[PDB]
């Protein structure tokens, strides 16, 4: 049948608008906070599967040791 | 404030 | 032609006034023909491919025209011009709107009053605005709304020429009586035309706007709100009222973001206007709580505008906002989304930040401490880098504020170092902190100079001040660890080239002081990372710093030896105080042995000696164990770094391989220890060791090192997995949010450590079975790790992956029976989930064809592998294939009977006769 979009309903009724005015709790939210500890900031930088699968489980702070791990991934 | 009271329809 | 006009505006190439003017001359020669093409232009701008005729225009009312245009619409899809994507349709949307607008403005001095063209158009627009056909109702509503704005412009012109002529009438009265009379008739004529333009405006408003602003379709809702924002802005004297603004008030509560966004931009427009409106006061008193509530809009863009608007409010009036509201806005500088965070940053700057910067710095510190939401200041500093950059870079002001003499509390000094250290990091590294910044955006020329100037200035200022500050706070571990991170941002050439050698020595001493006087884990990693950053071979302080570094480790290494000489004598039963002494030097060595090549001191022995003493007697403080494991690990990596060449050696390697070999066995037995942290530590290093010393240590033209042949044993392969099941996959519930997420991240780190061994063939891939099965149970916690590991196993051996997958399912099957039994209800929501899991697993499937084959061919063997002991020989594993049936969809059509021949080698002729309980068999074969 025809693909022409016919709207059976054209307007929101008055009662629904009264409802929208008296409750917006479903269109506000709680504050999504940024990482609030230094270590939680680190786990976001080195988190995500990409970094976790290319970095060692015990952190190596000098690139020469790090390289010894990176070199062995393909 | 009363003009902003929704009473349409 | 009718189509000529529509295709023009879409493809005008024109000064649109040319089309309008050409249209207008066609109207003066014959009005009826020109209106027919204007009607047909609206119809056609809706996407309708039908045509209104002259006879239709003459005798047919619009409701009948519209019914016939719906019949002949002859659309091919549900799209109409205003809903198409691409720049040619956004251009068309603009041509469309400007055409309506220029048309009306060019008819405004005569034709518009001819009581014929505009009543036709308006009547047509509002009939189409009432149509269930969305293309017509959306397009007409856009046309009416732009139509209406033009009329507002016309009335505003009329109002101006009514007052100019009032000024010309009063002037000629104030100074001939037949000209005062021509002016008062001109004033009356203009008033008539004002009355006709209000009639039309009222027709659109009551006929289109008050219905269509509450349209079911949100985009139609947003077209009306944006345009009422425009009239209120353009003709404030007539339209900036409560009786127009109420629509914006109400619609702020719309359930769709695009709509709420247009409300706020509309109100934003009425405020940079900013001129003393009082009817705005009544609106803001009534809707202020809602506007504040939209600082936490589910949709981010609305939250930004909400904040931005609220900052305008502050300017316009300030008294209005009230404290609780202001604090709710301030909290948002800590938000994850930088466009919100800097909006609130601007609100915070404006409201409460207005040497000189001495006290502004203290108030930032007071704010950061009073808002106990973040322990650090990275995100506070980044919310305000953009507005108050002038202040956050006054380090000299912060510098001597921590030194040169109510004074400063101790929490405030610690807040100021972190705040200062944050400004330094964001100034040297010109990016936001993690989760705030863009994707590797590179730097403007001006950004680059600003990035090299700041950096020297930091270097020069704090080369001198850093050693003083460290001395004053050497004892606080919180403030040393911060202070010790500055040199990693300095330019070290400046140390040499600008008479600074004295200060570098003065600090390097104060750094060797803190390592001696501290045992905190963070304090010591800061000491080691900085010494690393100062021992750069690209710069000329390497020798000066290296000498001090060699003296530091000569002291600690010789002491450590002396402590182990005493601590491990057979009868010198060491106490807990002797245990802290060992732990203190070990920890200091450990921290330095990570970032510095310490093979010259040959420390394998001491670590080895103690690890072997904790295993034999089992009495050994966790922290000595953990740290010894770490130190040993650093000793083997560092050696393997110097096996970079064999310019080095051909005989030392035999010793290096033996130490990795024994260290592996030592870690393996610390892995079954009773203490959690000791296990996690042995496990962590083992995963790294096994990956480092894999076969992968030489495909990259690294073939020299093959003799380093450590493959894990069957014993350890499973004890490694034992660790994962007991400490990564744990009972789930369903010190508040911060600590649990820390724990989740460490559990993720451990799981990834092992899956790295799976994806890289270190351990047999069969072990992933007990990990894949947890994909739905642990989706949010470990979902992403499990599905990238199983797709990496897929990518390397697609059918082995399928063979481990259904054993994962086979291992959720025998879990389900293990506690309950063989008569278990076979439609349980436990069973149903295992079925759903399998459905999702199936979707993972080009060489898929034998994969799915053996897929089935193992589920088949598992489904008749054990027969019923006291029953018709139903089997024990009959039902498990209702699960496999969810894999039937992905099968080939040809092997959807090779399924059978193999199915039939196992299925007796008698089974198929039987049904009731045997049903899993029936719709397993029916799937094929």
């Amino acid at each position: 049948k025809r693909k022409l979009i016919v709207d059976s309903v054209k307007e929101l009724d008055s009662k629904t608008i009264r409802a929208q005015l008296s409750d917006y709790s479903d269109i506000v939210t709680t504050l999504d906070l940024a990482p609030p500890t230094k270590k939680l900031m680190m786990w976001k930088e080195t988190g995500g599967v990409e970094k976790l699968f290319s970095l060692p489980a015990q952190p190596l702070w000098n690139n020469r040791l790090l390289k010894l791990f990176t070199r062995c991934l393909t | 404030v009363s003009v902003y009271d929704f009473e349409e329809e | 032609e009718n189509m000529m006009l529509f295709e023009v505006v879409k493809m005008g190439k024109s000064a649109m006034q040319s089309v309008v003017d050409d249209w207008i001359e066609s109207y003066k020669h014959d009005r009826d023909i020109a209106l027919l093409d204007l009607i047909n232009f609206f119809i056609q701008c809706s996407g309708c491919k039908g045509v209104v005729t002259a006879e239709m225009f003459r005798h047919m009312q619009n409701s009948e025209i519209i019914r016939k245009m719906t019949e002949e619409f002859d659309e091919d899809s549900g799209d109409y011009p205003l809903t198409m994507a691409g720049p040619q349709w956004k251009k068309f949307k603009s041509s469309f709107c400007e055409f309506i607008g220029v048309l009306v403005r060019q008819c405004q001095y005569s034709i518009i009053y001819d009581e014929y063209m505009m009543d036709t158009v308006i009547s047509l627009l509002t009939g189409l605005s009432d149509s269930q056909v969305r293309a017509f109702r959306h397009t007409s509503t856009l046309a009416a709304m732009k139509l209406m704005t033009a009329l507002v412009n016309v009335a505003l012109n009329l109002s101006i020429n009514m007052d100019n002529t009032q000024r010309q009438y009063e002037a000629e009265r104030n100074k001939a009586n037949e000209r005062l009379e021509l002016l008062l008739q001109k004033r009356k004529e203009l008033q008539e035309n004002q009355d006709e333009i209000e009639n039309m405006m009222n027709a659109i408003f009551k006929g289109v706007f008050v219905h269509r602003y509450r349209d079911a379709i949100a985009e139609i809702r947003a077209i009306c709100i944006e345009e009422i924002g425009i009239w209120m802005k353009m003709y404030s004297d007539a339209f900036l009222n409560d009786s127009y603004l109420k629509y914006v008030g109400w619609t702020m509560h719309d359930k769709q973001g695009e709509v709420r966004l247009k409300c706020l931009t509309a109100l934003q427009g009425l405020y940079y206007n900013k001129e003393l409106n009082s009817k705005l006061e009544l609106f803001t008193s009534r809707f202020k709580d809602r506007i504040v509530s939209m600082t936490l809009d589910k949709e981010y863009d609305v939250a930004v505008q909400a904040i931005k608007l609220l900052t305008l409010v502050l300017q316009s009036s300030e008294e209005v906002l009230t404290a609780e509201d202001c604090e709710n806005v301030y909290h948002l500088v800590y938000s994850a989304h930088r466009p919100v965070a800097v909006a609130a940053g601007e609100f915070l700057y404006k409201k409460l930040f207005s040497g000189p910067n001495a006290n502004l710095v203290k108030t930032l510190v007071f704010f950061f401490l009073e808002s106990e939401l973040h322990e650090h200041a990275a995100y506070l500093v980044d919310s305000m880098w953009d507005c108050a950059t002038e202040l956050l870079k006054d380090w000299e002001c912060m510098n001597s504020l921590l030194l040169e003499e109510e004074a400063l509390t101790d929490r405030q000094e610690s807040a100021l170092i972190e705040i200062m250290l944050c400004t330094i990091r964001q100034a040297a590294e010109c990016h936001p902190p993690v989760g705030r910044g863009t994707g590797k955006r590179v730097l403007t020329a001006k950004e680059k100079k600003t990035q090299l100037d700041d950096r020297t200035k930091i270097t020069e200022l704090f080369a001198v001040a850093l050693p003083q500050l460290l001395a004053k706070y050497s004892v606080d571990a919180e403030k040393v660890t911060n202070l010790l991170q500055l040199p990693q941002y300095f330019d070290l050439e400046i140390y040499t080239t600008g008479r600074l050698e004295k200060h570098l020595d003065a600090l390097l001493r104060q750094i060797r002081n803190i390592v001696e006087k501290h045992t905190d884990t963070d304090v010591l990693e800061a000491c080691s990372k900085t010494y690393h950053a100062l021992c750069n071979e690209e710069f000329t302080i390497f020798n000066r710093v290296d000498i001090s570094r060699s003296q530091l480790i000569d002291e600690l290494a010789d002491k450590f030896n002396r402590l182990l000489e005493d601590f491990l004598q057979e009868g010198e039963e060491p106490d807990e105080d002797d245990a802290y002494q060992v732990l203190s030097t070990l920890k200091r060595i450990t921290a330095f042995h990570n970032a510095h090549d310490l093979s010259k001191w040959d420390l394998f022995a001491c670590n080895y000696k103690l690890l072997k003493t904790g295993i034999e007697n089992g009495d050994m403080p966790e922290q000595i164990v953990i740290h010894a494991l770490q130190c040993t690990h650093y000793v083997i990596l560092w050696q393997l770094a110097k096996i970079t060449e064999s310019s080095s050696t051909k005989e030392d390697l035999l010793r290096l391989k033996k130490q990795m070999r024994v260290f592996c066995q030592i870690c393996q037995h610390y892995l079954t220890n009773v203490n959690t942290t000791v296990k996690e530590q042995a496990f962590t290093i083992l995963c790294d060791i096994l990956m480092i010393f894999s076969h992968q240590i030489m495909s990259g033209g690294r073939d020299m090192l093959e003799p380093l042949v450590y493959t894990p044993d069957s014993s350890l392969q499973s004890e490694l997995l034992s660790f994962i099941l007991d400490h990564v996959f744990i009972e789930q519930d369903d010190e508040d949010e911060a600590s649990k997420i820390e724990a989740l991240h460490k559990r993720r780190n451990l799981l990834a450590a092992f899956c790295k061994l799976i994806v890289y063939t270190v351990v047999e891939m069969n072990t992933a079975a007990d990990i894949f099965k947890q994909y739905m149970k642990y989706y949010n916690d470990y979902g992403d790790i499990i599905k990238e590991t199983m797709s990496k196993t897929r990518q390397i051996d697609k059918i082995q992956c399928a063979k481990t997958l259904i054993l994962s399912l086979q291992q959720l099957f025998n879990e389900m029976i293990q506690e309950n039994g063989y008569n278990f209800d076979r439609s349980s929501s436990t069973f149903s989930g295992i079925k759903e899991l399998a459905r999702r697993f199936a979707l993972t499937f080009l060489k898929t064809r034998e994969a799915i084959a053996m897929l089935h061919k193992d589920g088949i063997e598992f489904a008749f592998k054990e027969p019923n002991p006291q029953g018709e020989s139903p089997p024990l594993n009959l039902a498990f294939l209702d699960i496999l049936s969810e894999f039937s969809s992905k099968l080939l059509r040809q092997d959807k009977r090779t399924v059978y021949v193999y199915l039939e080698k196992f299925m007796t002729f008698q089974m198929s006769l039987r049904r009731e309980v045997w049903l899993p068999l029936m719709s397993y074969r029916n799937s094929l």
